[PDB]
């Protein structure tokens, strides 16, 4: 009864999302044809959220696949399960959107807007209620912060009513790519903080302290990493797909997790994780899941949580458990751990428990968190912002195709202010 | 072809590694409570 | 669609763009006659029965070079107009290729590329290959791009030039033809790469082994950094660096687009399968202050940003602690208002193997091109030989004769005096 | 129920306690895979308190190996029982403790010590409460002493009301390996008084000794050492793990041997001890038991405890036995033997029957004595401190990380507090 | 992890180092193409596939013993750029192999120590090879000392030098050369030890009775000290000594770490076949004044440390029955300060024989490291030759003439003088 469209923009985004539709199809049974092999009812019951029918038996993704460039839509429509999402989905754009958010957002990107937000009307707006938008993006390029945001511009005043979530991958400056990474994520930022509802902040060197102090992984490639990313899209949104004994929606998440409109942007972190030689050496309890999901590095964003203060945190329990130690292990970690805990909120936690656990697993859990924390983030690309800022940086592409000198300062406004506004709360 | 992808849909990690050892020749004896055979 | 139009003037332009046709031809697999036995679509057309035809444009006005192309081996591959000559040359003499022998072979050219760009689904853009200190090069190459700009706007126009060398030049009136022939390269070219040929000598003579090293070996290695540089055109890999995404992070202000190159896994036989070539091994070497392919160091300079093009079997974790171990070294230092100064590229195709050639099978590779404010020596360096020659007027009768005022050398040495004060004040 | 965490470092610390853990896997039961090969819940019942149940079954060791080199401590993982303990678990760490105390506990043990009470806190507060800790670790080198040091006070800080029981091995006057065993001996012995509840000193001399003159080997080896701390140091838990007639936890050792807090430096000896040539010749009942654990060649330390008074002495017992035998027993070495007891308290022997045997025996005893014959092991290690020390030897690699030269002074003035207060009783 | 770079520079460090070169591939398995048909991480590289580079560096100024490596058996063992040599030797003259020509070879040295230090993760210590009775042995022996030092700190640079010999020295500025050395391997080596050729010489004739033994026939036990030495860096011992180890318990004071060596049991195989080798008497054998590897006999001095490396099947019961005889025996003395002093490090591989060689296939062997004031007299016999010669300038103009200043004769006499001034103070 309830539709989530998942949108993927960018190299980052159609990537990451392409790990998405193949962890979201084994959870379902879903074949790389469409067909569907395996006996459950309950894998097809709420299989309507991210699939839709095709009077052939076959399930189609929702996904309105995006870059501009025929580059790696090509290698994902060539993989595998590759072949499942509809090749009318696959809008091109072939000028190119060079690393500059001028150029998805205003110049070439304008020209290929009308076609994709044509394309998410007729997949999304053709059924009764759909629950809301998936947009998935690299706020560090320029098709994903160009392209991605001018769509959740317009998604937002077309539909000011339903939930997007936005999996954005913040550029991750310690060690990275690309010079004009301030310059694309902070003219991102101040449009991300109106027109969306849940911002879930992504950094790739985070990814990378998972795959080499939790999995020890010998070579982390870009595959593995955004399998972890998928973990957490597919565990926020495993309520709306599966029944469970305290159910959940991703509006349940909004209202317990926003005090504040302009404060949506949270730590996502998936960790029922362990290395190659100890998932026979470690045990499988609620106190286990919940001891590696606050800890330090089971967080897919670069900010400590330690440097910082919880205003509020929920946790989505997977799989069959006792209702006892969801509840009692929220609490443990709330008395215990005091300090990294908002006062003026008493009792911050949510819990939400799914009966269906993920394959292979038998519990998983996700966290998502409004951590104030998130202001190190904000602030280690405000400080590389205005370094470039002060002898007019790499600028007359962004200034030569159409934006005067008042949108860089309407962005350091907008993004200053965000940090203040979380040093009210700390 | 793109890289291999080293992760399992249960999310443990497929192939391992071996630690860069340091020459296991060691030597055995007994005295385990009875004073050597 | 990806679509690069080379045009190469000069008859250094011809050599080594004979070494770059071939990592464009037949590393793509065409035979000789022209016939493979859609990744050609960046430098070749298609004609029927498998003819992928180069997308190139000679240029020389002596035919004697050019004549060689059409009595070599390859004549039968590239088509009998792309291969355009004159009937005498230039001479080193930079206004008689701008202003008199130049006008009667440039409405040759720009009808070959016409039809060279009209055969285009989207033009990324023109990678031409010149030779700054030469007649033909710096006079018709400096039209020639005075002429694209005009008619063939907004889409880059990528040069490299072979900019005179400090000590070595083989002339005695390349000042002239290099500060005159700077206003083309500093408002008509969107991306400039000093290129010299001592540094390939060096290059050649303590990595490569070769101590003997002829022009032929000098445009292998140009032809190396081309190949590098269009490799994520062309082949898939984990991060695409086009021509586009090229310029957008090199070039900090429109005036400033002078760069740097190096492509230092330079091994050869001895010195290749005895030494593990890692990420960490061919960065370093590529960063190293003596592998600038312009006698061009950069200790006394600061970086502005890195282009790292990692081609082979780079696993892109390697590429991010490579960059991390360059950023703590000292020595390499870069400029305060760019905390992000590398632009990664990863191509999936390993580099090729030469086979009567100098270097051999590597895994891996880089290419990174690098602007700084290093790259104002080698235009001071060209000021006092401007400066010594031009006080009591040498050479000055012969540029004069055929039609450019004497004000037209003090206005370049104009030209040449606002571009190194346009770096010092970058820099500080 | 309770709880026990093995710590142990160094190359002593490891290889003892992996031994250890070898002894307590063939009483326990456990087969070197993690499985019961056993078939008793006599055994199986109290495996909580030096394991983990870890999803499949198998019971991983509760153990946190730890050394500043990756030398012997990877060769613990190529013998056999060498893959019971847990990888993460390992405290790596590349750097190379020379045999030195201040890189122990000021350079190069403080980055490393941050890993290990995070492996500790996982461990001790995943349960409720744990009857305390156990560390076996060497003085002479510089991983085991200095390092082992800096955790004891740490964990010291972190629970100060469970237990610090150290099987430490301190240096030999005649064994003489490494050349700066006194300095890191004496800069050891003046934070274990203040920073460890008991110390148990293991000399390698009487290690060496009751091979070649009871047990009557040929070659004497490290492993047999090993073996011989490990059955008192199984010796000393059974109380626990295994039921009884009269129990006694380790804090009732704590209490009935402690008369004063700084002096806690103790003696232990386990003998059954026999031959190959008196192994069916001899008779092993109760008697000859107390007649050889209070025997002067059989206690573990070169500190001849003739030469001094028995403040306090526990035998805890094992084996199918009555309790009139082991209290007229000691009542009768009470009564023949009197001038070698200390006279001012009655009663310094401490009875408990720990009903199970040890495999391949039908009973066993461990002696564990407060006697004040320990100061002359400070004695000896102050003579040598003091030889080198007045023409300032060896200390320029001390100096050199931070560490004062009045650092030794107190060293040498707190160990002689320890000589002087062993010294009032007797 | 676990890892040495050696450096051998000058004649006597290139032989010695093609003994410890030769020992090293024969026990670890490696051919002399460098192919095996984490015990090579300590002295060699991982190349491509199954190859390992030494991890060594030759450095010369004679470029007659160099090039007589790339063109011997061990031609392609070697990666044909870590043997650096000049053109012109060093002619017996520190000040023209420290001062004039060591310049210009002194950054190609360094560059090949960073490239092979870039590759390595926790590098141990710089194991360093040379004679300093000799021209380029002394003066880079002195530059490359400097130049590690000022760079690359916190790391241990050892010093296997061979000192000048009482009676057959072989030169005639042999007392000149390794004055001068004394300033280098004073406050720049961590630990040095002793081994002078005419030592050695009496060892081969008095215990493998070889009458006439060349360089090759000591150079041999010079390799078996380098490989019981850095033994327990590579197999699994006992007890393991490191060289963090080897410097903690045995060096005293900072500027006393001057040191001798001494091997047991060097025995041929007409002689281990009539004979026990046991633990025990391969330890009498060892503290006995004339298996020293310097003509310095222990009872005129007073031990202040010993290193025991005990290598084989030694059992650890019988070693501390060996140190147990040994503080027995008041013919050999210990300092009073020092109660202990024996660091008794156990492996447990046996020693690998070269075939053809000079020692049998023992199965157990000892490395004594010891100091001891004793060794005040190493220097004591050469404070008279320096006198003599210095006293009416014999020698000096090509000195002062070369560029080295006069009167830096006499604080490199006086540093040498307060050498000997503060081992008799320890020593009291
Ligand atoms: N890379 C490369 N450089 C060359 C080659 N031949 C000449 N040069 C360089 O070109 C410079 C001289 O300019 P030319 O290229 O000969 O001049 P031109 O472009 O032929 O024009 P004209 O002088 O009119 O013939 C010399 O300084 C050389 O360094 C070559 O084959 N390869
Ligand atoms: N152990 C050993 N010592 C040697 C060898 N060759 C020479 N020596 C000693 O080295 C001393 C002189 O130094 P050399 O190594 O011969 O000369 P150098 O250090 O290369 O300096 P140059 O005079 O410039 O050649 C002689 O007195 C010899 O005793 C050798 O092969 N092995
Ligand atoms: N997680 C992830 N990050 C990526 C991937 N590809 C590129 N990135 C990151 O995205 C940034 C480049 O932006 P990108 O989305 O590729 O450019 P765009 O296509 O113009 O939007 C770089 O900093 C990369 O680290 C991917 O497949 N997965
Ligand atoms: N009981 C026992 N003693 C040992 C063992 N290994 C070494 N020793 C003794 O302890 C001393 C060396 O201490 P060491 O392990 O090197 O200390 P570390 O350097 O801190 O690890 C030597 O005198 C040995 O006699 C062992 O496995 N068991
Ligand atoms: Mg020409
Ligand atoms: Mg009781
Ligand atoms: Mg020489």
């Amino acid at each position: 009864m309830r539709e989530i469209v998942h949108v993927q923009g960018g190299q980052c985004g159609n990537q990451i999302g392409a790990k998405f539709w193949e962890v979201i199809s084994d959870e379902h049974g879903i074949d790389p044809t469409g067909t569907y092999c395996g006996d459950s009812d309950l894998q097809l019951e709420r299989i309507n959220v991210f699939y839709n029918e095709a009077t052939g038996g076959r399930f189609v993704p929702r996904a309105i696949l995006m870059d501009l460039e025929p580059g790696t839509m090509d290698s994902v429509r060539a993989g595998p399960f590759g072949q499942l999402f509809r090749p009318d989905n696959f809008v091109f754009g072939q000028t190119g959107a060079g690393n500059n958010w001028a150029k998805g957002h205003y110049t070439e990107g304008a020209e290929l807007i009308d076609s994709v937000l044509d394309v998410v009307r007729k997949e999304a707006e053709g059924c009764d209620c759909l629950q809301g938008f998936q947009i998935t993006h690299s706020l560090g390029g320029g098709t994903g912060s160009g392209m991605g945001t001018l769509l959740i511009s317009k998604v937002r005043e077309e539909y000011p009513d339903r939930i997007m979530e936005t999996f954005s991958v913040f550029p991750s400056p310690k060690v990275s790519d690309t010079v004009v990474e301030p310059y694309n994520a902070t003219l991102s930022v101040h449009q991300l903080v109106e027109n969306a509802d849940e911002v879930q902040v992504i950094d790739n060197e985070a990814l990378y302290d998972i795959c080499f102090r939790t999995l020890k992984l010998t070579t982390p490639t870009y595959g593995d990493l955004n399998h972890l990313v998928s973990a957490a899209m597919s565990g926020v949104t495993c309520c709306l797909r599966f029944p469970g004994q305290l159910n959940s929606d991703l509006r349940k998440l909004a209202v317990n997790l926003i005090p504040f409109p302009r404060l949506h942007f949270f730590l996502i972190g998936f960790a029922p994780l362990t290395s190659r030689g100890s998932q026979q050496y470690r045990a499988l309890s609620v106190p286990e899941l919940t001891q590696q999901m606050f800890d330090a590095k089971n967080m897919m964003c670069a900010s400590d949580p330690r440097h910082g203060r919880y205003l509020t945190a929920s946790a989505m329990f997977r799989g069959r458990m006792s209702t006892k130690e969801v509840d009692e292990q929220m609490l443990n970690v709330q008395n215990k751990n005091s300090s990294y805990f908002v006062e003026w909120i008493p009792n911050n936690m949510k819990s939400s428990v799914c009966d269906i656990p993920p394959k292979g697993l038998k519990m998983s859990v996700t966290f998502v968190g409004n951590s104030t924390a998130i202001q190190e983030m904000f602030k280690r690309v405000s400080d590389q912002f205005t370094a470039m800022f002060r002898r007019k940086a790499f600028l007359h592409w962004y200034t030569g195709e159409g934006m005067d000198e008042m949108e860089f300062t309407e962005a350091e406004s907008n993004m200053n202010d965000l940090v203040s506004e979380y040093q009210q709360y700390q | 072809s793109p890289p291999e992808s080293s992760l399992q849909s249960n999310f443990v990690p497929s192939h391992e590694e071996v630690g860069r050892h340091k020459r296991f020749l060691v030597n055995s004896r007994d005295s385990l409570q009875g004073n050597m055979i | 669609m990806r679509e690069v139009i080379s045009i190469h003037v000069g008859q250094a332009g011809i050599q080594i763009g004979n070494a770059c046709w071939e990592l464009f031809c037949l590393e793509h697999g065409i035979q000789p006659d022209g016939q493979m036995p859609d990744a050609f679509n960046t430098f070749f057309s298609e004609t029927g029965a498998g003819k992928h035809v180069p997308r190139c444009v000679f240029l020389d006005l002596e035919p004697t070079v050019v004549d060689e192309v059409r009595t070599g081996t390859y004549r039968h591959l590239f088509h009998p107009e792309q291969l355009i000559s004159g009937k005498e040359d230039a001479a080193n003499n930079f206004a008689r290729g701008h202003y008199t022998i130049g006008k009667e072979i440039v409405d040759l050219s720009l009808d070959r590329i016409r039809k060279l760009a009209d055969n285009c689904t989207g033009l990324q853009g023109f990678l031409m290959f010149n030779a700054v200190g030469g007649g033909t090069g710096s006079g018709l190459g400096c039209l020639l791009l005075e002429r694209l700009s005009v008619d063939y706007g907004k889409k880059s126009k990528l040069n490299f030039c072979s900019w005179p060398s400090p000590q070595v030049s083989t002339a005695v009136v390349e000042p002239y033809n290099s500060v005159l022939s700077t206003h083309s390269l500093l408002e008509h070219t969107d991306v400039a790469v000093m290129l010299d040929n001592e540094a390939i000598y060096d290059i050649c003579r303590r990595n490569l082994d070769i101590e003997r090293p002829t022009y032929t070996n000098l445009n292998r290695l140009i032809a190396q950094v081309i190949s590098s540089l269009t490799a994520s055109l062309r082949f898939d890999g984990a991060l695409n660096v086009d021509v586009t995404e090229f310029q957008t992070n090199l070039v900090p202000y429109p005036r400033i687009h002078f760069m740097l190159s190096s492509y230092a896994p330079i091994i050869s036989a001895e010195k290749a399968y005895h030494e593990q070539l890692s990420v960490a091994e061919i960065t370093n070497s590529a960063f190293e202050p003596a592998s600038m392919m312009a006698k061009c160091d950069p200790r006394h300079g600061k970086y502005m940003a890195c282009c790292l093009m990692y081609r082979g079997d780079v696993v892109p974790k390697d590429v991010n602690a490579a960059v991390a171990t360059i950023k703590t070294k000292r020595t390499i230092q870069f400029v305060d208002w760019c905390p992000t100064g590398f632009k990664c590229g990863i191509n999936y195709q390993p580099p090729t193997v030469v086979p009567g050639g100098d270097l051999a099978k590597v895994m891996r590779a880089v290419c990174m091109i690098s602007n700084s404010t290093a790259i104002a020596e080698v235009f001071s360096r060209m000021d006092h030989k401007f400066d010594l020659m031009y006080a009591k007027r040498a050479f000055v009768h012969w540029y004069v004769g055929e039609g450019m005022e004497e004000g037209e050398f003090s206005e370049a040495r104009e030209d040449l005096a606002a571009l190194e004060k346009d770096y010092e004040e970058v820099g500080i």
